[PDB]
């Protein structure tokens, strides 16, 4: 079964008789997704690192099993069929070298993600931002009836700023390129959504990226309280006499 | 208004608060006017036991749909899906369809909606209270806003009727002449009336002779409207009719006035100047 | 082919020209489509052997000639015919034209012209000629002035000019006090009306002092620029405005209205004239009564082409407005689109691309590289082409209140309609009616409207709009032409000399004015607005006052018929002054208009004002009464109004159109008589479309066959709706309003009507005496006709003083109102109820004197039984709709405002208490049967085991039956209703019980269905019998649920509308037969819940008028006590050994019942509910239980009960 | 109300039916002649044999034509409260389903305090016990966090002994498979 639209009320009779499988992104689904593609586009060796230790399950355990049901076991019924050129030392030692690769890598299982983690930990607020962008971008519906994008949309923006762009071409140093990410990022979606609204908006649509950068930054206070008093002042109750 | 679609990344307890603030702000009871026969011959205080029978109304059912608020942000009560309806509207901050019961600016915030209403049912209370007190005849002396009221059409009739009762004269024979005062507390004829709450748009008042201004609005200080009968007098080249609008969208029209040009300005220039007068900014 | 033809069979059906094409000798079949196949015209003239057409007949009588007849035998071709027939009618319309502006060349160049040649140019030529000729002379004259100054600056001509046009002014301001018949006076009016506009005009520019000819000062004005000499006929007149370049379609407009030319118009008809030059279309926008549509109306009549409004106000046809877009094309025609805004999203965005298509198609001529050497015009409606005229139009209105179509916001020149002159149509129309003083009281008139609609509460039957205004006016002047005509007369009987002129000085125009809007607007107006709207009224007009039109005639008539039917009377303000005033408001209307509403609410009185109006102008006139009292919603829409068969066509008559069927046919002679069709019931508007033919100007009954049925002024149709809540504004408009306000049908008055009615009619009787009424008047010495009658005389002498204007009667019904009932409560209900409760009385006293025929009873025992009963029937018929509390807190209050003596128990409620046959009070427990059911059933009481509640409800569902008075039985659900309805109604023999509950879906098809099977149908000499099959047997019909049949569209319920036309008239108009029936053996009784459960649709207070009702509670303690302990004494039979259980047994039931009840209620699940139902299914465990068992000690009963419990 | 409805049985149905009856009445062996006594007796038949239950969604319906269904039906029907199940029928519903497969191993230690939401747990438990005790608090803690997330306000919906018993076999199955995979 299927449905179209994600904000449905089925009655108690029908949802007993079966079970939801939910398609639709939160923050968290954005936030794991962004970190799904940004662990494996931005530094090569970083993407190697996490795709050789994400390989110790059933694909490495069937490559293994597939031939250690000949080589586990041996014992018995000679036959005279096997000494034609004594060339099964290599054979097992085919076996042997995969045996000798996957004990390494269950040996060295922390160190690689521990370098992953420690990655991931500059690139907690590169995926907050993100998400912050998307949700806001995606909120700006209330402003006018124009204002309505795609997730598909955002998602052809990232993958812009990640491979296509000429500006990461050259670039190795990471603390450097995840400042040129960010940027970028922030500049191709404020131009191609700007492409597409009223001039009385994109300063309008600017301020929430500044504020969303200004939120998502580190090493300065986000003014929280601040931007919280000028912005909500005029709707909150102002005393008379004052 | 942008953060109320996706931005999830407790509106009950803020609700909670600004109901209480709200019921704070908001008077108790609005008092409706006693009415004898004596007093239901003058149209003023026909005009006013309708306009304070409206509000009060208007004041019951706001005050109630408060307590409901409150009940239900206080735990003791539930709201059904159009409540919810109406409670995801006061949080996002459009105006329902439930509350457009009079004249206001379209498309405006809640909270500013809430305030006006709070200041008209003060003025309401005040009126109410002055003709209690004196009967109908402080009515014509009490000074009213003209913006405030939800008909100051019906004031400007009501103020028409009475004048005409008062000097037994058809209503074919009266027209209106209009006399901004800068003196507060003018000694007002029978045929003169108070009314504050007026702005000028454009141009500035010396005197009852307007003159142009770079200024955005100007404060206009107590008008007198007063109902002259009308002589058939020469219409004089410096007379500039301006309309009287309610709000700053000017969609609406209340009643025309007349001023004197001043200085050599053509009057043309007040019209491409667009001199209006609001009843509110 | 046929279009190319003849383009004018198109907007008719194609059943209507496939009858004209075979039958074509049938022409007065083919005469049927004029009205609305032209501006104004009804009909043809026809020879008497239809071989020449001699000319045009209009609506309002006229007849024009034919300068060149047509002749039909020689042309058989039926297009042919009919395409020479207007062709010839154009030709004829020039060809006198032309004669009646040689003729008014000489009247407009003759300083003084002779009112009665005047008159005679006026009647020999039609309305549209003599206003097109005195355009034509207007214009004519001044542009020989212009072409005589030639910039000289001679104001000579332009001063004589103005001078002829007040001097001719004066002519007919001097000749308008006479009296003249309908179509000539017309043509006065239409003539003085652009005649004052020409003055305008000219005022204009002597004020402008123009002095060119080419001048745009006087090129922006209604301009006739006439070719006498031309050889075209319809290039003989042309009509220029500035750049347009028009000529005028020589059509017959008719006697159509044409509106006056204020300069609102004026900027309306230029903007649509330079558009049509440019080939663009038009569109004024704004509110409503302003005057878009009509405007758009006058210019199509002052240029001469076909205005057919096509309004869709969820009136529209998809499939014919195609067809309307090519007839447009093909003839040339202007279809004005009122209020195009209200129209549906598909259809909406469907009809704008074809009109944005049209507009298009008449662009293509605007460019001028599209020479008209060579010009086919195309265009496409659903896959045809059309050629389109150069003259034709498409005016889409819009009314906001949104903005113009998005495919129309640029292709449409609009204009905004805000505000038109009302000040001035007021003035033209004084002054054109003959009014001497029209500017001053059309100023002083016009801030009146303006002012009702602000100063005035807000209703929806008030209305002040410019239609308003016109209709005032009109029915103004007409009072002045009957003043003139009066004064004339006493003049004439007087010795005294006559003169018009010197009478019309010295006459009230003020009071004429005042007069009239009162006569046309204070019968609309609810009783709290009159000393408003008389003070509103002498401010806008001081000292000018409202003399009532008094006829005294009418007055001792409707005395007369008053005391004959047991009512009361008053001059004006008494007791009788204010239905008095509105029953002659009523006679106003209908000698003015021919069908009006009484829109009173229920109890009210408009259907006794409107009998006791039939029989007071039956003593008067000696013109006999007819009443056809056909309810709308008592049938179906197709049995109501007529119905086809779909195959083997014929016409079956419905209620209606049977009954006007017989009044045209008249083999009685109706026509001589006065037929009032009236009806009852509330207003529904999916019964008025059909209605609004037969009512407005046509006063046709359309039909789908073609026959074709006239209304006489004999025929007026009054309408008794309660409220015009669900009303249309064209039935707001169209009729005249009474409103009935509630407090004109007093509570004095119906003290007065019951205790008349009872002193004066003998109750026994029946069918015998109704119809010997017209046998006899008083029946003289026969004062004692039946002791039961002497009863009722003595009974209601003792009780007049309780019947008082402040008594305890009246003191009861206003505490009661300020209580609380669960039905919806009716002052008339409550004091029917009390009535019928006195009439049982009544006939418990003769029954009483009849079982003993020694002696009857005195006046002491008769002075106490009927005050106890009195105070018995109040409580019972004002707190009897209420719950326990209440009920009793009315009894407490009836104790501390009464006067007859009570019982005396203090802590014991009064409504517990029986009426003794003697004068005593004695309580229903000392008389309660105290019965021993049989142990075969127990559980299932097919019988009631009697208590205070059910011996109460049996004695007065007998009272109630007794007058064959419909009953309903409120309450919460599983209290015994229908159980004691089951046994009060079957211990009686005189009566059958049909027991039939209605569904939600029910149709009185049902109750016709089952009136066949259990009765049959008798033909007497005095009518109609419905009857029960078997003789003297009453048939009872029953009902479990009243509540449950579900509203209508409209909020008014099929069912329960017939229940009250049975209680109220006593019978109903069949649909096989079409006939009125009486109901002889026949009764009604219903049972409900209250209406504020669920699936309970409360009941209307049409219905609720008549029944009386009773609230059945759950039993209570004592009352399930004494029924379950006689259930488990005579239950416990089945053990021998537990005799002395069956009462702790019961206790301790019913003590557990209530407590659980006290506990769990509803208000926190649903579910939470407890009823002797569930009791009696305990009860019947409990029987299942003991019953194959042997013996069984006290710890297993009480085990068997305890689990039963849980 | 009556064991039978006013407007069924009119026409041509009313003889069939009725002649029907009679000869049912003489297959039986009582007496009835007149055609009123006939059909009281078809009444009583009727309200002797037929009865007539309802399965129905719990307290929350307030959209058919039901919805809050009438006082009248809650009224004329005996109302018996179905529930929801209790942790005692979970922890049965959860012991003998997942018996058939070889859960059975001696190697488990009980702790100090034993987190057990079925108050008659066998005390010490065993390898089943605590199985089929995990089982009944997963479903506890479904409970929990729909009641959490309806609190906050969020979209829910009711979770039902029909989830439970899914579960259940979940991972029954999933066990199963995976005993089977070894
Ligand atoms: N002249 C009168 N004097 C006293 N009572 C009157 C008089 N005319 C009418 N009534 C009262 O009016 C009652 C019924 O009148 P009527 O049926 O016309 O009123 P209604 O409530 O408007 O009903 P409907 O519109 O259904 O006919 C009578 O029972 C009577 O008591
Ligand atoms: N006071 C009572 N005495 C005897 N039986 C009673 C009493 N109250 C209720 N009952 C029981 O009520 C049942 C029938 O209900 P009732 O007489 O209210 O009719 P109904 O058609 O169910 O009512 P409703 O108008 O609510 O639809 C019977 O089984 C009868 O035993
Ligand atoms: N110049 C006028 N002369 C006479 N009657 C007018 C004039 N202008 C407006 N009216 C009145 O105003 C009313 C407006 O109604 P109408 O034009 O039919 O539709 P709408 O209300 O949509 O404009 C008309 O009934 C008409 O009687």
């Amino acid at each position: 079964l299927s449905t179209r639209d994600p904000t449905v009320e089925f009655p108690p009779d029908l949802c007993s008789r079966v079970t939801f499988v939910n398609f639709t992104v939160t923050r968290s689904s954005l936030q794991s997704q962004c970190l799904n593609e940004v662990l494996k586009a931005e530094r090569p060796d970083v993407d190697e690192k996490r795709s050789d230790l994400l390989k110790l399950q059933g694909e490495f355990q069937l490559r293994l099993r597939q031939l250690e049901k000949s080589l586990l076991q041996a014992l018995n019924e000679v036959k005279g069929r096997i000494l034609d050129d004594d060339t099964i030392i290599t054979t097992l030692e085919n076996l042997k070298r995969e045996a000798a690769e996957v004990t390494r890598k269950v040996e060295e299982t922390d160190i690689v993600m521990q370098e992953v983690e420690t990655v991931s930990q500059q690139y907690l607020p590169l995926s907050t931002a993100c998400s912050s962008i998307y949700f806001t971008m995606e909120s700006l519906k209330q402003i006018h009836f124009l204002y309505q994008y795609s997730l598909q949309f955002f998602l052809d923006i990232y993958h812009n700023v990640l491979y296509e762009n000429p500006n990461l071409k050259g670039v190795t140093d990471h603390t450097q390129r995840l400042s040129i990410i960010t940027k970028d990022l922030f500049q191709v979606a404020f131009n191609r959504v700007a492409r597409g609204m009223l001039h009385q908006d994109h300063i309008t649509f600017a301020m929430l990226l500044a504020r969303i950068k200004l939120k998502g930054t580190v090493g300065e206070p986000t003014y929280d309280a601040e931007f919280q008093h000028f912005l909500r002042g005029n709707e909150i109750v102002l005393s008379a006499g004052s | 208004k942008m953060q109320m679609l996706e931005d999830e990344d407790a509106w009950m307890r803020t609700l909670h608060t600004t109901a209480s603030n709200w019921l704070h702000l908001i008077p108790q009871t609005l008092s409706h006017l006693k009415r004898t026969v004596e007093n239901i011959k003058d149209p003023l205080f026909r005009f006013f036991e309708r306009e304070v029978k409206m509000g009060a109304k208007l004041l019951q059912d706001v005050r109630q749909d408060l307590a409901d608020v409150v009940q239900v942000c206080e735990g003791k009560k539930k709201q059904t899906n159009y409540l919810r309806t109406l409670i995801n509207e006061l949080v996002k901050g459009i105006l329902p369809r439930s509350w457009s019961h009079y004249t206001v600016p379209a498309g405006m915030t809640v909270i500013q909606w809430v305030s006006d209403f709070s200041e008209r049912i003060k003025q309401l209370q005040n009126i109410s209270l002055a003709a209690a007190s004196g009967g109908a005849k402080e009515l014509k002396n009490i000074h009213v806003c003209l913006g405030g009221l939800f008909v100051p059409e019906a004031y400007i009739t009501a103020t028409r009727q009475y004048v005409a009762q008062a000097n037994s004269w058809s209503l074919e024979e009266l027209c209106l002449e209009v006399n901004v005062t800068t003196s507060q507390g003018a000694t007002l004829d029978a045929c003169s009336f108070g009314v504050t709450g007026l702005k000028l748009q454009g141009a500035t008042c010396n005197n009852n002779k307007l003159s142009l201004s770079n200024a955005i609005s100007t404060a206009l200080p107590l008008t007198q409207l007063r109902w002259v009968k009308q002589t058939n007098t020469e219409k004089k080249a410096s007379v500039v009719t301006l309309p009287v609008y309610l709000n700053f969208t000017r969609a609406d029209l209340i009643f025309t006035v007349d001023f004197e040009i001043a200085t050599k300005e053509d009057p043309r220039s007040f019209y491409e100047r667009g001199v209006a007068v609001l009843c509110t900014e | 082919r046929e279009r190319s033809s003849f383009p004018r069979f198109y907007f008719v059906g194609d059943e209507d020209l496939l009858e004209i094409i075979g039958n074509s000798k049938n022409v007065a079949k083919l005469q049927k489509h004029f009205k609305k196949m032209f501006a104004g015209v009804s009909s043809i003239i026809l020879n008497e052997d239809n071989s020449v057409v001699l000319g045009i007949s209009s609506r309002e009588g006229e007849e024009v000639m034919f300068k060149t007849p047509v002749s039909i035998t020689e042309h058989p071709k039926i297009n042919e015919w009919l395409t020479l027939v207007e062709k010839e009618m154009r030709v004829t319309l020039a060809k006198l034209l032309a004669e009646s502006v040689t003729e008014v060349e000489i009247f407009g160049k003759a300083t003084s012209i002779d009112p009665n040649t005047y008159i005679t140019w006026i009647d020999k030529y039609q309305a549209q000629l003599v206003v097109l000729s005195a355009q034509i002379a207007w214009s004519e004259n001044v542009e020989t002035a212009l072409s005589s100054m030639g910039g000289g600056g001679d104001a000579a001509p332009l001063h004589s000019v103005l001078s002829n046009v007040e001097v001719t002014l004066n002519v007919l301001a001097d000749s308008v006090l006479m009296e003249q018949p309908p179509l000539r006076r017309r043509k006065l009016e239409h003539l003085i009306t652009e005649l004052v506009h020409q003055r305008d005009v000219t005022r204009s520019l002597i004020k402008s002092k123009i002095d060119n000819a080419k001048s745009f000062e006087w090129l922006s004005q209604m301009r006739f620029y006439f070719d006498p000499k031309q050889t075209d006929v319809l290039q003989q007149l042309s009509i220029q405005m500035a750049n347009a370049k028009f000529n005028y379609g020589f059509e017959y407009l008719g006697v159509q209205d044409k509106l006056v030319q204020t300069p609102l118009t004026d900027r309306c008809y230029l903007t649509m004239t330079q558009a049509l030059e440019a080939r663009l279309g038009g569109s004024p926008f704004g509110p409503a009564g302003t005057g878009k549509t009509e405007s758009v109306k006058a210019l199509g009549h002052q240029l001469g082409r076909f205005v057919l409004v096509f309004n869709c106000d969820e009136t529209f046809d998809f499939q014919a407005m195609g067809r309307i877009f090519v007839g447009l094309c093909q003839v040339g025609a202007w279809g004005c689109f009122d209020e195009f805004n209200r129209l549906e999203e598909r259809m909406l965005s469907a009809v704008s691309q074809q009109v944005q298509c049209i507009q298009e198609a008449l662009r293509e001529h605007s460019n001028p590289n599209y020479d008209k050497t060579s010009a086919p015009i195309t265009c496409e409606l659903l896959n045809k082409q059309v050629k389109v005229s150069p003259d034709m139009a498409i005016f889409i209105t819009m009314n906001p209140g949104s903005n113009l179509p998005d495919n129309l916001k640029k292709l449409f020149r609009s204009l905004a309609m805000t505000k038109p002159d009302r000040q001035l149509i007021a003035q033209v129309m004084l002054y054109s009616q003959g009014f001497r003083t029209a500017e001053v009281l059309a100023n002083k008139i016009v801030p009146f409207f303006k002012l009702c609609d602000e100063q005035l509460s807000s209703q929806s039957h008030y209305d002040f709009g410019l239609r308003a205004l016109k209709s005032v006016l009109v029915s103004a002047g007409n009072v002045k032409r009957e003043r003139i005509q009066k004064i004339k007369r006493e003049k004439e009987e007087r010795g005294e000399a006559v003169d018009e002129g010197e009478i019309a000085e010295n006459l009230p125009e003020q009071e004429i004015l005042i007069q009239s809007v009162c006569e046309t607007m204070v019968p609309k107006l609810v009783a709290e607005d009159i000393p408003l709207l008389f003070s509103l009224l002498s401010d806008v007009f001081p000292g000018v006052q409202y003399h009532r039109g008094e006829m005294t005639a009418l007055r001792e008539e409707l005395k007369k018929v008053c005391q004959e039917m047991y009512l009361t009377y008053g001059d004006g303000e008494e007791v009788g002054g204010m239905w008095v005033e509105k029953v002659l408001q009523l006679y106003q209307i209908t000698q003015i208009n021919h069908g009006l509403m009484m829109v009173g609410p229920s109890g009210s009185g408009k259907s006794m004002a409107w009998r006791v109006l039939l029989k007071a102008l039956e003593r008067l006139e000696g013109v006999e009464g007819v009443a056809h009292i056909i309810d709308p919603k008592a049938i179906s829409k197709d049995h109501l109004y007529g119905t086809l068969d779909p195959n083997t066509r014929e016409w079956t008559d419905g209620l209606f159109t049977h009954v006007l069927r017989k009044i045209i046919d008249s083999v009685r002679g109706e026509l001589q008589k006065r037929q009032w069709i009236v009806f009852d019931g509330d207003v529904d508007p999916e019964w008025v479309e059909n209605l609004n033919s037969v009512l407005d100007d046509n006063k046709l009954l359309t039909l789908p066959n073609g026959e074709r049925l006239s209304l006489p002024p004999n025929v007026r149709i009054m309408f008794e709706v309660q409220d015009l809540k669900y009303a249309t504004l064209a039935t707001v408009s169209r009729c005249g309003m009474v409103w009935f306000s509630e407090d004109v049908l007093s509570t004095d008055m119906i003290f007065n009507n019951f205790l008349a009615r009872l002193r004066s009619i003998p109750l026994d009787e029946g069918e015998d005496e109704a119809q010997r009424r017209r046998k006899g008047k008083e029946d003289e010495g026969e004062e004692a006709a039946s002791p039961m009658l002497q009863i009722q005389r003595d009974a209601a002498t003792i009780m007049q003083p309780y019947f008082t204007s402040n008594g305890l009667v009246t003191k009861a019904l206003e505490h009661a109102f300020q209580l609380e009932h669960i039905m919806d409560l009716t002052r008339l209900r409550c004091l029917g109820s009390l009535f019928s409760m006195l009439h049982q009385a009544c006939r418990n006293v003769a029954q009483y004197n009849a079982n003993h025929p020694d002696f009857p009873m005195q006046i002491e025992q008769l002075e106490r039984y009927i005050q106890r009963y009195l105070v018995y029937a109040i409580l019972w018929s004002l707190s009897g709709d209420s719950r326990l509390k209440m009920r009793a807190e009315l009894g407490e209050y009836i104790r501390r405002i009464t006067t007859v003596p009570l019982p005396t128990a203090p802590n014991i409620p009064i409504i517990d208490y029986e009426v003794s046959i003697s004068g005593e009070w004695s309580p229903w427990q000392a008389k309660v049967p105290q019965i021993e059911v049989e142990t075969h059933k127990v559980a299932a009481p097919d019988v009631v085991v009697p208590t205070l509640d059910t011996v109460r409800h049996e004695a007065l569902l007998y009272t109630w039956l007794a007058e064959h008075k419909p009953l309903v039985l409120c309450g919460p659900p599983g209290s015994g209703k229908t159980m004691t309805l089951f046994s009060a109604l079957r211990a009686l023999p005189d009566m059958e019980v049909v027991g039939l509950n209605f569904s939600s879906a029910t149709t009185p098809e049902l109750l016709l269905k089952t009136f066949d099977h259990y009765c049959e149908y008798r033909r007497t000499p005095n009518g109609v019998v419905l009857a029960p099959v078997q003789l003297g047997k009453w048939l009872v019909l029953f009902c479990d649920e009243i509540n449950l049949p579900d509203m209508d569209k409209y909020g008014t319920q099929r069912v329960i509308s017939f229940i009250r036309q049975m209680v109220e008239h006593g019978g109903f108009y069949r649909t096989s037969d079409q006939t009125w029936v009486k109901l002889e053996r026949i009764q009604f009784v219903g049972a409900c819940n209250p209406p504020t459960d669920p699936g309970r649709k409360p009941l209307s207070h049409r219905f609720l008028r008549h029944v009386p009702v009773v609230y059945v509670d759950y039993p209570g303690p004592a009352s399930l006590t004494q029924i379950y302990g006689t259930f488990n004494r005579a239950m416990l039979r089945l053990i021998p050994s537990l005799r002395t259980y069956a009462e702790p047994l019961t206790a301790a039931m019913v003590e557990f019942y209530t407590m659980s009840q006290e506990r769990f209620t509803q208000d926190t699940q649903p579910h939470y509910i407890y009823s002797p139902r569930e009791m009696t299914r305990w009860v019947r465990g409990i029987f299942e239980a003991l019953r194959p068992l042997e013996t069984l000690p006290v710890e297993g009963l009480i085990r068997i009960w305890a689990h039963e419990a849980l | 109300a009556n064991g039978e409805v006013p407007g069924l049985f009119e026409g041509d149905e009313y003889a069939t039916l009725m002649t029907q009856c009679k000869e049912g009445a003489q297959k039986e062996g009582l007496m009835l002649d007149s055609h009123e006594e006939l059909y009281k007796w078809f009444t009583s038949q009727v309200i002797r044999n037929l009865h007539v239950v309802f399965t129905m969604n719990p307290s929350s319906e307030g959209l058919k034509d039901r919805a809050a269904t009438s006082p009248a039906l809650f009224n004329r029907c005996v109302l018996n409260w179905f529930g929801d199940w209790s942790t005692e029928a979970l922890y049965q519903v959860g012991k003998e389903f997942t018996s058939k497969m070889d859960l059975e191993k001696p190697n488990y230690i009980v702790p100090d305090y034993m987190p057990v939401v079925y108050d008659k747990l066998p005390q010490p438990p065993s390898h089943r016990e605590a199985i089929v005790n995990s089982c009944v608090f997963v479903h506890q803690t479904l409970h929990q966090a729909n009641a959490r997330l309806a609190k906050r306000g969020g979209r829910t919906m009711a979770i039902t002994p029909r989830h439970y018993l899914d579960f259940i076999n979940h991972y029954a199955n999933l066990f199963h498979e995976k005993r089977s995979e070894l």
